[PDB]
């Protein structure tokens, strides 16, 4: 079992790294999200101005 | 992301805060207005009577 425990322990990471891609994808996507609707709102304050 | 999003967000916020400084003043020259509004119409009445 020792040796299925190293991999067993690549696997959690891989999990995890998988987990942590796909969040920081997610975050990313929302943060060019916000970039947007900040773009969207500093044109129209622009104009506003 | 981060970066762009803050620089952003410090743009909108500078132009906000001069929003507000604008309707503040335009808040005050209503004020001032109004002031010169009055003396208008009470010219008008007094010019009519004279």
């Amino acid at each position: 079992m020792e040796g299925k425990w190293i991999t067993d322990q690549l696997r959690w990471k891989i999990m995890s790294c998988k987990m942590r891609i796909e969040q920081l994808k997610q975050t990313i996507c929302k943060g060019n999200e916000e970039m947007e609707k900040n773009s969207e709102g500093l044109l129209k304050t622009k104009e506003k101005n | 992301v981060e970066k762009n999003r803050k620089i952003v967000a410090e743009n909108l916020e500078k132009v906000q805060a001069e929003a507000e400084r604008l309707d503040q003043e335009e808040a005050q020259y209503q004020r001032e207005y109004s002031e010169f509004k009055r003396q208008q119409l009470e010219l008008d009445d007094e010019l009519k009577s004279v």
